[PDB]
């Protein structure tokens, strides 16, 4: 099932992963783990690396593949489709038809499903967000304020 | 049926949520 997604990584993940070892190839242990994750470029915490090299091990070794090395690295990211969905969403929410949610559009989508929800929340939302001293959100801001958790 | 139906789930969580202050 193929859904388009960026080349550029698996060309370089790959050969740093291919690259390696010495005794052998194919696949990297939990210390040569690290190793290639390292040289692969980012470097955040050390904790995430941590929990996955124990969470892969099952019913096997320590040794794990390219393929489910690329898998780990490209799920940290979490691949979800969600583009059009909220694409629609967005036309449900502003009225005016633009890039920038206002408070008058917001309203709109609250007080029509209801769940009473007045209008201080709304005002209490764009003091949250904002990227600049608008009192109007662009998309991003918007998106990235969504998704809770 | 694929359609609005999935854009409600998404608002509503996140309204249930927030709600709180
Ligand atoms: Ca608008
Ligand atoms: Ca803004």
């Amino acid at each position: 099932m193929a859904d388009q997604l960026t080349e550029e990584q698996i060309a370089e993940f790959k050969e740093a992963f291919s690259l390696f070892a010495k005794a052998g190839a194919g696949t990297i242990t939990t210390k040569q783990l690290g190793t290639v994750m390292r040289s692969l470029g980012q470097n955040p915490t050390e904790a995430e690396l941590q929990d996955m090299i124990n969470e892969v091990a099952a019913a096997g070794a320590g040794t794990i593949d390219f393929p489910q090395f690329l898998t780990m690295m490209a799920r940290k990211m979490k691949d979800t489709d969600s583009e059009e969905e909220i694409r629609e969403a967005f036309r449900v929410f502003d009225k005016d038809g633009n890039g920038y949610i206002s408070a008058a559009e917001l309203r709109h989508v609250m007080t029509n499903l209801g769940e009473k929800l007045t209008d201080e929340e709304v005002d209490e939302m764009i003091r949250e967000a904002d990227i600049d001293g608008d009192g109007q959100v662009n998309y991003e801001e918007f998106v990235q304020m969504m998704t809770a958790k | 049926t694929v359609g609005k139906f999935y854009a409600t789930f998404l608002i509503q969580e996140y309204f249930r949520k927030f709600k709180k202050r």
